């Protein structure tokens, strides 16, 4: 895995690669990474796909038993609850998530959660095997309160060299806009970002 | 170590026409050292025949367990099990022991008394059912077995020549194995008759 | 690969000179080889060799063995010694100490400085001369049947049905063990065959003759 | 084993081959991989054997129990659901690979499910130890806007692949085609090109080869 | 670690009648769950009327017949182009692969010929170098589903004359060419149904006084 | 680890045990009984692991003995036998197994007939003419099978037994201090003093 | 004993009716790591011969330095070298697979699986494998690593037989290696898109191909997949 | 270790980090870790400290030796040396060495020798622990025939965010400019190149 | 493996060796003389790996008997057993070192008196007035240690080891078949043929 999130001027793009591997074997090339844990709450997932997978589940069951009490909860409060699971378990799990959301009050917000179960809230974040070749491009490109298309291709052309460079990342970009327009779906073919 | 291959042991059952054969090898060993000519491992249940290899001790377990869900299924059910429902109990029961199982290769045979059909099954030691039309082979000379069948079996076989084919069967695969063999028993199974016969082998 | 296979083999020293008696069967794991195996390797017209352990290692060694034997004979005009033809083949595996041969062997044979001689030799250097020798897989339930009903002053007919009932006891017990029985006389004036006897036909056979085997239903 | 999963206009089709292997020794030569879920959601089974059954007659049992409670046809989110908590909960020790296919109220669904518990979406699938010759075939022959023959075609051809170059599959090929608006066909050896040729000889015996010490009747009767 | 060894799937058979002897083999070439050939010829005519096959890794089988066809040739030069008895060539594969004894050549190796007394002859080999005369031998995979039958229909074991209560033996007799092949062709056919590492092909090589011929024959390609 | 032989012949089972125990390089007694009676026509000898062997053999007689009380009946030996077989097939699955394995030997008064049962500690039973555990199966059998004959008496049977001791003490690396013999009849239990 | 370190991944290959046609990419993966991307693993050996080789790139690099000493060795005091006594594909592939052989048993190898195609000098189709074992063996169509796997099933529905390769013309030959290679590129996690092709002709002879493009892709049907499962936007 | 060589218009430049760690010890924070082998070829050194030492000074001797007998060896000759100790000692070797060089004839040369053994010529090589993070910012930011200043800047980038990331790099950035003018030094400390 | 005691008493040496050979569960010799005369006043007794005694035993009776001849002279006991511990000495960091412990009785003829030596496997040399190898010494040191006296006669000696052979036989797991015993003094090596 490759995958990426971002704070602009109007909220959060969150960007991933499509690449489930078995060994060398590429089990899955059109896979959709980002999933939706509350209408403007999202994670990238890396790591194992069944923990990965299994942990959104109960986040986005958690979040919707809290909305139907407390009202709509902030992006911090579903970072805390993939926390809580990834800590409590982290000798039985393998699971590199990062929680993206839009809130009209905090506007766009990003927590990134490693292996251990630590919470790290930052502009950006980076993470998946694919990650490392891009520490460098990234940490010289990025700027606070960029506009919509300078994320897009911030996060385009560092997604493009991971998946170069990286044998583990591979397939189409997919990425989600959340603003307060609301929640765009965006997707680049092989064919464009390989010869950027 | 491995338990489905201390004991040794052998069973294999064939169809025919209008009916169906079960046999089986007669050692019981501790490894290197014979120990028991006389361990028969087909056991019946008012119609339904089930020969069992692997581990004696589960082998001997076994047998007592269908014997008493049998019984208890005839009062409560008020006839006796049909080979296809007895499949399905011995998958069930098998899988039930998913992570601890029992070491064995139950081979179920019998005549379904409503229809008439002639019908064999096969099970692995977790309960995987293998349903044929032709035969099914179990123990430590099961490749035997299976080559031996698979040449010398043919469709409809009347009882006298079943018979035939499957002793001739089981007696070459035992001798080719030196954990099966010390003695044979085939049964010979018919709508309302069944006959069992013991075959003359080599007792080495 | 797989040379750890089943045998029964023995020879033992009697009035008459030497029996040896050994079964036919091979195996790889539960797999049954063969049946017809030559377990007696006869190294020359007066010497005779038993196979157990590495099928290879008893074949190719005591094979050379005779190549040896017939270089001493050329050279002193002399019969070579049963003592000084399994010193050579135990000298030769002590060599290999380590490596991984796997062999125990009877080397029997009749002279007359001697008289009949049997030596175990085996593949960590063990070369012992002695009576009575049982080796393989089934050699406890040999010794059984030897122990019982062993005389120095046994009959060469009463002497080759002992190590012929002996190997049948093997053969029947031991998995590993059986097929067919190979009969073996050496006197002074070199070996003779007694014949490949197979263990189903010789099992019944006594069975019915001797009143042996209760146990069995025939 | 080999199994796929093809979506068309209409609906969804699966298939696979019908061998069932112990070692080397070739257990079964027409065995059915293809599972009953509920009447409209079928499953193909690779991995352990007995695993791939009785976690989809567990899955299957309360599918009914559910349909029956809701009043409702069961959906194949709900055996995909079902499925993938119980895989997950034995942490892969349940050998069992699957493709989920059927059609219900929301329309037809075609997904895979692994041991380890995680899903994946598709418009073609394929799963098993000749999954690599299926998916080459897969990935040769498919395109969107499939319709209900071109994608039984497509899928006995990604089955035949995993046939012929997998050692793992072999016999013949099993099939099932769920349409909307249609029962579901269960098409049994859909395709047999593995037929066992006449024997050079009859190996029956005269009677009385066999060498016979007792014989005696069994009563059977009570 | 780097592992030296592998295997490469594959059976074989010889048979030996009265005046003639058979070696057959299956010409499929596998490593694991792939097929690397579906015909690479393992048995071969090696000159002086012997033919040779070494099952098992074939790296370690080509090696071996390589060098074996070799030593037939330096027999030529060094003994006035006198002919290599089968016997003779037997011993002298045993001294090749003990050669090896403490890195063994990884085959099963099976020659089949005439005697010098013309008569049907075929030598059996383990991988270190012990060997023996047979009649009758199958080797590689699925020799364990071949051997059993062939002790039944060739040597007539556990075979009684009828009506003799067990008494009397199926008479031993030498089966004709025709009557050999038979066996042979339906011996790869039951092997190729239940063994996954056995098909595609089969080639049988006939040795008579007249030479060495020929016969191949179609097995399932699954 | 030791020498349990069991024969029955017309009117008996004769068990023999053997005497010695050993640990490590030190044998602490050579005059040990390997066996107890189940009931007064009922008698199991056992070997195997150390406490094992006593802990299980004391456990099956309180049972046998808490059940003739019950019922003011004697259990016939088939039906203990497969009691016993029970619970070691219950215990080859547990978390810490017994690793006992035991003859039985007893007198059915019903039938009239002796019945001999060898059972592992897996829970393997089988009825037999003679039996053995261990290693001394390998020495004896042979003799057994040979010379066993199904008619013998007490006396030829106990002749029968020195021939197997005889060899064992030949042939078997372990010297086991020789053997406690005992015959199980109609009239119950007996020990055969000078052996 | 050995690790490969640099390794290249799957060389396809197959017969048709006049000659052979070969394929390989022009990666060299550092483990994960798409390191370096303009490798050449097709080596011609004179104008009738081409050794495709995957594996371990020090151990390739070795063995092109022994070919190109094989070409310039059989021109010494040969006359013919450039006709009757040139170099056959046979007796390239024969002296490969007898070094290693001879590397496997030093326990010692080039961590390598090679195929050499090549047409002989009587026009015969030369198709012939060998690995780091020292195994060798012959089919209408060869491949490599996952090659194997997903190549050879693609490439035997072309030629399933002998009696198939006088049927196959290059034009249909060159379009299944090509879709082949795409294939790859789809599902081998250590491929490039990348790649050189070579065919060898008893007409037309040796015709080297560099810098090709797996292209006509398909990924547009990715749009539509959303979530896992039950996920709807 | 982060290590590069880059050619350019006028020849080619050597760049590197000082850091020499063991464990998680910093042995030596001021190594030098660009080494001559001939006047104007010389080459990067990273894996072992001791094994790429031995080999340097092997290869050292051979050059020497060759210009005493053959006059100036080519880049291609000593990276060919290199080779050959680095493939027929790769079971006892961890060393990952980069040769750069000028010629008159060839200019600016870079032959990059990974761990096995194998030798692969180049417009710009990296290596090194450290070189992972800059992957993606060399590949997006390296033009051919760049100027000596343009070289330097792009070095001084590069090894500064392999630096940054890397916990196996740091100290100074040495450099060494190769070309016809001759043999040049150079050398960026902390306070420069860290707030780049 | 096993049982090799040594005593020296006043004017003799006595070495006691057990006769069985065992190899797995079968004792295949019980009267095996693990003893070689490497002069006419000089005995060395034997225990060790298979193969490795008897080998080495026999290529040191050889290089003592080729002095003998050389020399046309009796080498000491000492120095027999110093040339025995120098050929272990080097045995020990050789590729596949000799496993064989060895007891050497001699009498020496210009000193008249007799010697004890005792050699292990890595060439621990000790002189000692009784020795063992093995566990023999675990067993019999304690009744030496009390029982033994300098000045005792050849006859007292073999009483002495009797004593040592019943507690052997008493307390030791394996049987070893009982012991040939040989005696050295002035007038050089005889066996004892009653024991
Ligand atoms: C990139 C690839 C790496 O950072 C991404 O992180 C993606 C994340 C997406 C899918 C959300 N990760 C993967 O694709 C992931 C890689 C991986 C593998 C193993 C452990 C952790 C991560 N792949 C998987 O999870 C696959 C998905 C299957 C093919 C649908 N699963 C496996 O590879 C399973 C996992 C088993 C497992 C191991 C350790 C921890 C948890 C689960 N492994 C196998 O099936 C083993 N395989 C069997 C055949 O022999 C080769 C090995
Ligand atoms: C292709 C054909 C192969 O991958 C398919 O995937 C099919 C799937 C269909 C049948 C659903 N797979 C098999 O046929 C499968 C292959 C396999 C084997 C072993 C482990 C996993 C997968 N075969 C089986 O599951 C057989 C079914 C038999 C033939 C009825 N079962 C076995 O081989 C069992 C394995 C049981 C098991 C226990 C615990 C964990 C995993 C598996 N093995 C045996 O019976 C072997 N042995 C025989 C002697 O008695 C002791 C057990
Ligand atoms: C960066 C750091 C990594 O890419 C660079 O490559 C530099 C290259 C420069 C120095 C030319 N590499 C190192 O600094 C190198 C890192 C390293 C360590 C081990 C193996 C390979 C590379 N460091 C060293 O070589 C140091 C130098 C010493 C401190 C002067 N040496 C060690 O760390 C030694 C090496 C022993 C060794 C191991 C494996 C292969 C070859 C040599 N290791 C130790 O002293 C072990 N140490 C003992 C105390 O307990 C902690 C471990
Ligand atoms: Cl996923
Ligand atoms: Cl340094
Ligand atoms: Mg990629
Ligand atoms: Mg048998
Ligand atoms: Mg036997
Ligand atoms: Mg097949």
């Amino acid at each position: 895995t490759s995958i990426m999130a971002v704070t602009f001027k109007d909220g959060v793009i969150l960007g991933a690669d499509s690449r489930t591997t078995t060994g060398a074997y590429i089990a899955n090339r059109v896979t959709d990474k980002l999933t939706r844990v509350h209408d403007k709450i999202w994670c990238c997932r890396s790591g194992s796909a069944a923990d990965t997978q299994a942990i959104a589940d109960i986040v986005q069951y958690h979040l919707e038993l809290y909305t139907s009490q407390y009202g709509t909860p902030s992006t911090e409060t579903a970072a805390s609850v993939f926390k809580e699971l990834c800590y409590e378990n982290k000798d039985n799990l393998t699971a590199g998530i990062i929680v993206a959301g839009y809130d009209d009050k905090n506007k766009g917000e990003v927590y990134t959660i490693p292996l251990g179960g630590s919470v790290h809230k930052l502009p950006y974040a980076i993470a998946g095997s694919g990650s490392t070749f891009i520490y460098g491009y990234c940490d010289k490109n990025f700027r606070e309160n960029m506009s919509k298309e300078e994320t897009v291709d911030f996060i385009k052309h560092s997604l493009s060299q991971a998946i170069k460079w990286d044998g583990s990342s591979g397939g189409v970009i997919r990425m989600v806009v959340l603003t307060a327009a609301g929640v765009e779906r965006l997707i680049f073919y092989p064919d464009e970002y390989e010869q950027l | 170590s491995d338990p489905s291959s201390i004991n040794g042991g052998i069973v294999v059952a064939m169809t025919g026409k209008d009916c169906v054969a079960i046999a089986c090898d007669l050692r019981l060993g501790s490894q290197s050292l014979g120990v028991s000519n006389k361990f028969e491992k087909i056991f019946h249940y008012g119609h339904v025949f089930l020969g069992i290899t692997g581990l004696a001790t589960d082998v001997t377990t076994l047998n007592e367990m269908f014997r008493y869900k049998t019984n208890l299924y005839k009062l409560k059910e008020e006839r006796a099990i049909e080979p296809e429902t007895f499949t399905q109990l011995v998958s069930s029961s098998l899988y039930e022991r998913r992570f601890g199982p029992y070491f064995v290769g139950p081979v179920v045979a019998g005549i379904n008394s409503k229809s008439g059909k002639p019908f064999i099954a096969g099970f692995d030691l977790i309960g995987c059912i293998d349903e044929a039309k032709d035969f099914i082979v179990s123990g430590t000379a099961s490749d035997q077995l299976f080559g031996m069948c698979e040449s010398l079996y043919e469709p409809n076989l009347e009882p006298e020549d079943l018979f035939e084919t499957i002793s001739q069967a089981l007696l070459n695969a035992a001798d080719r194995d030196a954990l099966s063999g010390w003695g044979a028993v085939v049964y010979i199974i018919k709508k309302d008759e069944v006959v069992k016969r013991y075959l003359k082998m080599r007792q080495d | 690969i797989k040379i750890a296979t089943g045998a029964t083999t023995l020879a033992f020293r009697f009035q008459g000179g030497i029996i040896v008696a050994v079964d036919s069967r091979a195996t790889a794991g539960n797999w049954v080889a063969s049946q017809t195996v030559k377990k007696v390797i006869e190294i020359n017209p007066f010497l005779l060799g038993t196979m157990a352990g590495g099928a290879a290692d008893c074949q190719f060694w005591e094979t050379w063995l005779g190549s040896q034997c017939r270089l001493h004979e050329l050279r002193e005009k002399e019969r070579i010694s049963v003592a000084a033809a399994s010193k050579i083949l135990s000298n030769l595996v002590y060599q290999y100490k380590g490596a991984g041969l796997s062999m125990g062997t009877m080397i029997c044979g009749y002279t007359r400085k001697e008289g009949p001689t049997i030596y175990y030799v085996d593949s960590d250097g063990t070369r012992l001369k002695g009576d009575i020798f049982c080796v393989g897989s089934g050699q406890t339930f040999a010794y059984g049947v030897l122990d019982s009903n062993y005389k120095w002053d046994l009959s060469v007919e009463d002497a080759l049905y002992l190590g012929k009932r002996s190997i049948l006891a093997a053969a029947h017990r031991d998995a590993y063990s059986g097929g067919s029985v190979n009969l073996y006389h050496v006197t002074e004036d070199g070996w003779i065959y007694h014949g490949n006897h197979d263990v189903g036909e010789l099992f019944w056979k006594v069975k019915e003759e001797e009143g042996s085997f209760n146990n069995v239903i025939g | 084993t080999t199994i796929v999963g093809v979506k068309f206009n209409n609906g969804v089709v699966i298939a696979a081959d019908t061998r069932s292997t112990q070692g080397p020794i070739v257990a079964d030569k027409n065995c059915a991989k293809l599972h009953r879920i509920s009447p409209k959601i079928w499953c193909a089974g690779a991995g352990t054997a007995a695993d791939t059954e009785a976690v989809t007659q567990l899955i299957g049992s309360n599918i009914e129990l559910h349909s029956l409670y809701t009043s409702r046809e069961p959906r194949v989110v709900s055996a995909l659901q079902m499925l993938k908590q119980h895989l997950f909960k034995y942490q892969g020790h349940i050998g069992a690979y699957l493709i989920v296919a059927g059609v219900d109220p929301t329309g037809s669904h075609l997904f895979s499910i692994h041991a380890h518990g995680s899903t994946d979406v598709g418009y073609y699938l394929s799963l098993g130890s000749g999954s690599l010759a299926a998916m080459a075939v897969l990935e040769s022959h498919w395109k969107q806007d499939l319709t209900k023959e071109e994608a039984i075609k497509l899928a006995s051809d990604a089955i035949q692949a995993g046939i012929w170059n997998d050692l793992g599959s072999g016999s013949n090929v099993d099939v099932c085609v769920m349409e909307i608006g249609k029962d579901a066909e269960y098409l049994r050896n859909y395709l047999t090109p593995n037929v066992r040729e006449e024997k050079q000889k009859s190996y029956k015996f005269p009677r009385g080869t066999t060498a016979v010490l007792k014989e005696s009747i069994v009563n059977i009767c009570d | 670690q780097f592992n030296p060894y592998g295997d490469n799937g594959g059976t074989i058979l010889g048979i030996a009648g009265e005046d003639f002897a058979v070696l057959a083999g299956d010409t499929r070439n596998i490593t694991d769950y792939s097929i690397n050939s579906r015909y690479e010829p393992k048995v071969f005519d090696c000159g002086d009327n012997i033919v040779m096959s070494a099952n098992g890794f074939a790296a370690d089988g080509d090696a071996l017949v390589k060098r074996f066809k070799n030593s037939v040739k330096w027999y030529h030069f060094d003994h006035n182009d006198k002919k290599l008895s089968i016997n003779s060539a037997a011993r002298n594969i045993q001294h090749l692969l003990y050669g090896k004894r403490f890195f063994p050549y990884y085959v099963h190796t099976i020659i089949a010929g005439l005697d010098e007394d013309g008569k049907g002859a075929v030598y059996s080999f383990d991988p270190v170098g012990s060997y023996e005369r047979e009649q009758c031998r199958a080797g590689g995979a699925a020799a364990s589903l071949i051997m059993p039958f062939l002790d039944n229909q060739v040597n007539f074991k556990n075979q009684y004359e009828p009506g003799t209560n067990g008494k009397v033996k199926k008479p031993l007799k030498y089966l004709s060419v025709e009557e050999v092949i038979k066996l042979v062709r339906d011996s790869f056919t039951s092997a190729t149904e239940r063994h996954i590492q056995v098909g595609d092909g089969l080639e049988i090589l006939i040795v008579t006084k007249d030479g060495v011929r020929k016969e191949f024959y179609e097995l399932k390609r699954d | 680890m030791d020498i349990i032989l069991g024969i029955r012949v017309q009117d008996s089972v004769i068990l023999a045990s053997s005497k010695a125990v050993t640990r490590g390089i030190s044998v602490l007694k050579d005059s040990d009984d390997k066996t107890r009676q189940l009931s007064p026509h009922t008698l199991m000898s056992f070997a195997g692991e150390a406490g094992d062997t006593v802990q299980f053999a004391e456990y099956i007689q309180a049972n046998i003995q808490l059940y003739s009380i019950r019922e003011d009946y004697e259990l016939s030996p088939q039906a203990v036998s497969s009691f016993v077989r029970q619970e070691l097939a219950k215990s080859i699955r547990s978390r810490r197994p017994y690793q006992v394995n035991v003859l039985i030997g007893g007198y059915d008064k019903k039938k009239n007939k002796p019945e001999l049962y060898q059972i592992d500690y897996l829970g393997t039973k089988v009825e037999l003419p003679y039996g053995a555990h261990g290693y001394s199966g390998f020495y004896t059998f042979s003799l057994l099978d040979h010379h066993y004959r199904p008619d013998m008496t007490t006396e030829e049977g106990l002749d029968l037994l020195k021939l197997c001791v005889q060899e064992l003490e030949k042939r078997m690396p372990m010297d086991f201090k020789g053997v406690i013999v005992k015959i199980v009849d109609k009239d119950g239990i007996r020990q055969v003093d000078d052996f | 004993t050995q690790q490969p370190i640099v390794t290249g991944t799957s060389v396809i290959s197959m017969k048709y009716d006049n000659g052979v046609i070969i394929a390989a990419d022009n990666l060299g993966s550092y483990g994960s790591l798409l390191r370096f991307n303009g490798v050449e693993r097709l080596i011609p050996v004179g104008d009738n011969t081409v050794v495709g080789i995957s594996g371990d790139i020090s151990d390739m690099q070795h063995i092109e330095r022994l070919l190109k000493d094989l070409v310039t060795e059989n021109a010494y005091d040969n006359p013919l070298a450039d006709a009757e006594e040139a170099l056959e594909p046979s007796y390239i592939f024969e002296y490969l697979a007898t070094v290693m052989y001879q590397r496997r048993s030093k326990m010692n190898p080039l961590w390598n699986a090679i195929i050499v195609a090549g047409v002989q000098s009587n026009g015969d189709q030369f198709l012939r494998y060998v690995n780091l074992l020292g195994v060798t063996y012959s089919s209408p169509t060869l491949a490599t690593g996952f090659g194997a796997h997903m190549a050879n099933p693609l490439l035997r529905k072309v030629v399933d037989r002998e009696s198939d390769i006088p049927k196959t013309t290059v034009q249909v030959a060159e379009e299944a290696i090509v879709n082949a290679m795409r294939v790859l590129y789809y599902r081998d996690a250590r491929s490039s898109r990348n790649f050189s092709l070579a065919i060898i002709d008893k007409n037309t002879g040796l015709t080297f191909k560099k810098n090709l493009q797996v292209e006509n892709m398909k990924w547009d049907f990715a749009k539509d997949i959303k979530g896992y499962g039950t996920q709807k936007i």
